[PDB]
RNA sequence: GAUGGGGAAGCUCCGUUUCAAAGGCCUGAUUUUAUGCAGGCCACCAUCGAAAGGGAAUCCGGUUAAGAUUCCGGAACCUGG
RNA sequence: GCUUGUGACGGCCCGUGAAAAUCCACAGGAAGGAAUAGUUUUCAUGCCAGGUCGUACUGAUAACCGCAGCAGGUCUCCAAG
RNA sequence: UUGACAUUGUGAAGAGACAUAGUUUCUUUACUUAUUCAAUGAAGCGGAGCUGGAAUUCAUUUUCCACGUUCUAGCAUUCAAGGUCCCAUUCGGGGCUGAUCCGGGUU
């Protein structure tokens, strides 16, 4: 009201500087930024192999949750923790003569990828998380037919990091259970179910299932209602 | 929850911290003495028979200076080395690559007087 | 014109020594009557959005 | 023998262009927003010689749609555009000379000039002193626009394509003799180095396929095949005919 | 003619703002304190290249065997502080 | 009158006859500013400092290039009766 | 320069063989991510919506265009004045709106 001024301004071509507006949309990223996006972009566009695609069927967050739940509990040693054992062990069984068996059957979760392909071979693994990431795709691609045909139960988890957090390394490629204290055989067993239900029964017609060949959505556009229109008048 | 807001279309190289050095072994033990100091600035008296003319008429003082020394360099390794005060100093440099400072004193001090104190006649 | 004193740089009237003051005159004319008949094209418009 | 003249002037040694006097290059405003949804206006501000250039041009001021700031462009000035005369450019902007239009908006016969082989490519076709292109109908679907060029060629761009409505300035100036030497000279002066202009047939054989014999003569058809070898091109290239061309010309 | 680069077995050739995450001013915030963060800009992207091109500012008198718009005398002017 | 400088004009061009550093001005109005006393250094006067390298002479029928103190060559300013 | 092979992928119609089920090969004509070219201090692209309205309603919308600038050699910049909400009211300052939504494919 006082002596304040309603002005409006026209931004309507022809007049009025254009004001700041978000381009977020237009600015012309580092090099570095625009490979890894169109990286992503070009891998969807391809029709991409049945054994690629196996992959990015991941798990769903609810049934990981209960699995990262579970394996937490069996953490590999702390660097303490073990100093803090073998402290005890060294002194104690080099005297009080236990047979380097004052230490307790330890249960841990099995990682490193070479680690855990022995033991699917060898049937000892129970199930495997396998990660959904690792660039080299190759040194897991393998790994679905593997357990498979082992008839070992597994499954594709998002997160290389996340299963290397549960390892206390940065990233883990594979986690893996193949011991288990009796108090949770039981909560595995309900876990290993779901899973077989969501991967390794489906596996085969997964197999049987190409993927991408996706259309970016400035040309999906193009097509919804070219098809939309042409067809149905 | 979303995005960054950025309203210019260029992209820039993060302004990002800039570390000072703080080393771990020095650069030379010991360092270096001062490589110009008045007695390397100002090399001898130049008393040729015209020279001194203009130290008995000039109230002027004329010396072989080091090359490496510039009129501000020469003027304070005058007054210095001879507690003289100085009005300006003119320089050149001599045809067998040697430099002239043509000194001239203050008003209230004789140069010809000064010149056979330092001891050159 | 750095070592001399503002008055030899200027006159006194807007736009001073800058623009030649029939130049200025100019401007200030058709600044009034553009931005006049400015109004005359809003009103006139206006009129035009309710009378069809 | 050796490199004869019109090989060596790939190199460009003495044969760059005499750059130094231009005005800048001329070339219509960059394909922004404002000029392919709307119009935008300038004022010509000046037209101005060009050394090496038949016709004009015309320096054009615009605003900046973004920033609080002039920006200046270099026109070709068709025929009849004056200081201060308001130029119009973009989609939806009327039929004056003057403007840039898109050749898609402009009804069949209209007259432009420095118009574009590709939208936005900042003008191409018909530059010189007296040219301009004629549209000749559209296609509104893949919208194209065909038009025909100065050499007679029909062609046909895109309807995004923008041209200016007119005819370039200067017009004529070819009708006017030479006369002397002088004038040439002082014509490729501010070109290149092409002139003067030695006959092959007036030089050594070292120097090129016409030269020597006891008499002056090219000594060979002088029509040379498109798939000639450098050395080798100079004379009638690809010539389909040749002769005192009789009879009207004018493309069908 | 360097530089991100692209050629070339390679000595090197190309490119000069070019398919590059290209850099620095004004002050504020310090009253642990010397300078981190606070804005807002400006995206200009090396450098060499003129003793006849551009260009801040000095003159007269006097003086030397030989220097002078350079020294002496007097009188000015410019740039930075 | 001579040389030169300058100016208001006029002829000529299909020729219309550099660039950049740098300096100033204006539009703008962020912001800062008095009465118990503020603003002002584009007004005057006043204080300090201005480095480095070149600077002699020849520039020609002997100081340069022509085997040389060669009748050759080698860019310019000043100009009495 | 002309051909083949390699870079070389995705649909659709049509020809071609085990001899008229589709693995395979070419003529056509589509697609866009490889490759290619133009542009720009990667600024307004694609998609939906608001409003207007031509349009004629065969139950109601089945759509199609638009959807801030053209007498004049002016002026157009300080996250914008306005409106509204906060700081705990200081001077300053902050959000939102003004300037619709969605997709981050610069075109
Ligand atoms: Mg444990
Ligand atoms: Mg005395
Ligand atoms: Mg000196
Ligand atoms: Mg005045
Ligand atoms: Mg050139
Ligand atoms: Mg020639
Ligand atoms: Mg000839
Ligand atoms: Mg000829
Ligand atoms: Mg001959
Ligand atoms: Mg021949
Ligand atoms: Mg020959
Ligand atoms: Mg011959
Ligand atoms: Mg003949
Ligand atoms: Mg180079
Ligand atoms: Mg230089
Ligand atoms: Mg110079
Ligand atoms: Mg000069
Ligand atoms: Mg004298
Ligand atoms: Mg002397
Ligand atoms: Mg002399
Ligand atoms: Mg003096
Ligand atoms: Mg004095
Ligand atoms: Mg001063
Ligand atoms: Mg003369
Ligand atoms: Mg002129
Ligand atoms: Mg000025
Ligand atoms: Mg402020
Ligand atoms: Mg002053
Ligand atoms: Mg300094
Ligand atoms: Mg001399
Ligand atoms: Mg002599
Ligand atoms: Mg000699
Ligand atoms: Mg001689
Ligand atoms: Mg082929
Ligand atoms: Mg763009």
């Amino acid at each position: 009201n006082p002596l304040t001024h309603s002005t409006p301004k026209n931004f309507g071509i022809g007049q009025a500087v254009q004001p700041k507006r978000n381009l977020s949309r237009y600015v012309k990223w580092p090099e570095y930024v625009r490979v890894q996006r169109q990286k992503k972009i070009l891998s969807i566009r391809l029709k991409v192999p049945p054994t690629i695609a196996q992959f990015q069927y991941t798990l769903d967050r609810n049934t990981a949750a209960e699995t990262f739940k579970l394996f937490n509990k069996y953490r590999p040693e702390t660097a303490a923790e073990k100093k803090e054992r073998l402290t005890k062990e060294a002194a104690a069984v080099a005297e009080g003569k236990s047979k380097q068996d004052a230490s307790p059957k330890p249960y841990a979760v099995k990682y490193g990828l070479n680690h855990v392909v022995a033991l699917i071979e060898n049937k000892k693994a129970k199930l495997v998380l396998i990660a959904n990431d690792v660039d080299p795709i190759e040194l897991v691609v393998f790994l679905p037919a593997l357990c498979k045909k082992m008839g070992v139960p597994y499954a594709i988890v998002k997160g290389k990091a996340r299963l290397g957090t549960l390892v206390n390394q940065k990233t883990s490629a594979v986690a893996a259970l193949t011991e288990v204290r009796a108090e949770d055989e039981a909560a595995l067993a309900k876990l290993v179910s779901t899973i077989d239900a969501n991967f390794a029964d489906k596996y085969d017609e997964v197999k049987k299932h190409w993927g991408g060949g996706i259309l970016g959505n400035k040309a999906q556009a193009k097509m919804d209602k070219r098809a939309k229109n042409s067809d149905s008048a | 929850k979303a995005l960054k807001v950025r309203t210019s279309a260029t992209f820039r190289l993060p302004k990002t911290l800039k570390l000072a050095r703080a080393p771990k072994y020095a650069s030379k033990a010991v360092p270096h003495y001062n490589r110009l100091d008045s007695y390397k600035v100002i090399e001898q008296p130049i008393t040729s028979e015209t020279a001194m003319k203009k130290v008995e008429d000039g109230n002027i003082l004329v010396f072989q200076v080091s090359m490496k020394a510039n009129k501000y360099q020469i003027k304070k390794a005058v007054k210095e080395l001879y507690e003289v005060d100085v009005l300006k100093v003119n320089t050149l440099v001599r045809p067998n690559g040697t430099k002239k400072a043509y000194v001239r004193l203050t008003a209230d001090y004789d140069a010809l007087d000064i010149a056979n104190r330092i001891g050159y006649i | 014109y750095a070592t001399v004193s503002k008055t030899h740089k200027t006159v006194s009237r807007a736009y001073g020594g800058s623009r030649c003051a029939n130049c200025v005159k100019e401007r200030i004319i058709r600044a009034f009557l553009i931005e006049e008949q400015k109004i005359v094209k809003k009103v006139v418009k206006e009129q035009t959005e309710a009378a069809k | 023998g050796r490199v004869i003249r019109n090989q060596r002037k790939g190199a460009g040694s003495i044969f760059t262009s005499h750059t130094r006097l231009r005005q800048g290059a001329a070339k219509l405003r960059t394909l922004d927003y404002a000029e392919r949804h709307g119009y935008i206006r300038g004022i010509v501000k000046q037209i101005v010689h060009d050394s090496g250039r038949g016709a004009p041009l015309a320096k054009v001021v615009f605003r900046d749609p973004y920033k609080y700031r002039l920006r200046e462009e270099i026109f070709i000035a068709n025929e009849g555009v004056h200081t201060g005369q308001f130029i119009y450019a973009g989609k939806k902007a009327s039929l004056n000379v003057g403007n840039v239009l898109p050749l898609g908006s402009v009804p069949e016969g209209t007259i432009v000039s420095n118009v574009e082989e590709k939208p936005g490519d900042r003008g191409a076709l018909a530059r010189a002193s007296g040219n301009y292109v004629i549209i000749i109908g559209h296609n509104p679907d893949e919208n194209k626009t065909r038009v025909r060029l100065p050499s007679g060629a029909k062609k046909v761009i895109s309807s995004d394509a923008r041209g200016v409505i007119g005819v370039i300035a200067g017009g004529g100036r070819v009708d006017k003799p030479l006369l002397k030497a002088g004038r040439a000279f002082h014509k490729y002066r501010l070109k290149r180095n092409s002139w003067p202009k030695t006959r092959g047939v007036a030089m050594n054989p070292v120097d090129h396929p016409h030269g020597g014999g006891n008499h002056q003569h090219i000594g060979k058809a002088s029509t040379i095949s498109r798939g000639a070898v450098s050395g080798q091109k100079a004379g009638l290239i690809a010539a389909r005919r040749t002769g005192l061309l009789r009879g009207s010309q004018k493309t069908q």
